[PDB]
């Protein structure tokens, strides 16, 4: 559900912890690469990598408990687009500090329930 | 000496309404039909015309 919801590169300033490996010139895919790019691709790889700016892991942990009841067929397979869509309005429209607690404990329990 | 006939048929009903139910077999087995649960886990919004 990591694979539904995370990306695999910047575009919202996600993956800021491989994004200042890169600024810091020590890659593994060589620091010789990241001083051959053009000057839009180093000023976005450096604003992106001194200040974060993380998405919401709400869209990730309704997923990976919706994708964790149709191993157990709790509900339909048909139905993994349509739960996830109740959960992200049952969650959002009576949300609070507890309610985002108590998420991820869904995000564990309801994994190993599998 | 009966004459040429053509016929007329009809029938009356009263004190029934007529009753279309919203099921996919058309019977009852349950107040809460099979098509009234198909928006009963995130609303859909749909125009009717009849």
């Amino acid at each position: 559900a990591a694979l539904q919801s995370q990306p695999s590169g910047i575009n919202s300033s996600d993956d800021w912890t491989q994004a200042m490996q890169r600024i810091m010139a020590l890659t593994t895919r060589n620091p010789e690469a990241f001083r051959q790019q053009p000057q839009a691709n180093r000023l976005s790889a450096i604003l992106e990598a001194v200040v974060p700016s993380r998405s919401n892991p709400t869209h990730e942990k309704v997923l990976a408990i919706v994708n964790a009841l149709v191993e157990n067929k709790a509900i339909r397979g048909d139905e993994a687009g349509l739960v996830y869509n109740a959960l992200l309005e049952r969650v959002a429209r009576y949300n609070s500090t507890n309610v985002q607690t108590n998420l991820d404990r869904m995000v564990t329990d309801v994994r190993e329930a599998v | 000496s009966a004459v040429t006939s053509v016929t007329q048929k009809k029938f009356l009903c009263d004190r029934v309404m007529w009753r279309i139910p919203f099921s996919s077999n058309f019977m009852s087995m349950g107040a809460l039909t099979d098509l009234g649960q198909n928006m009963l886990y995130a609303n859909s919004a749909h125009a009717l015309d009849m």
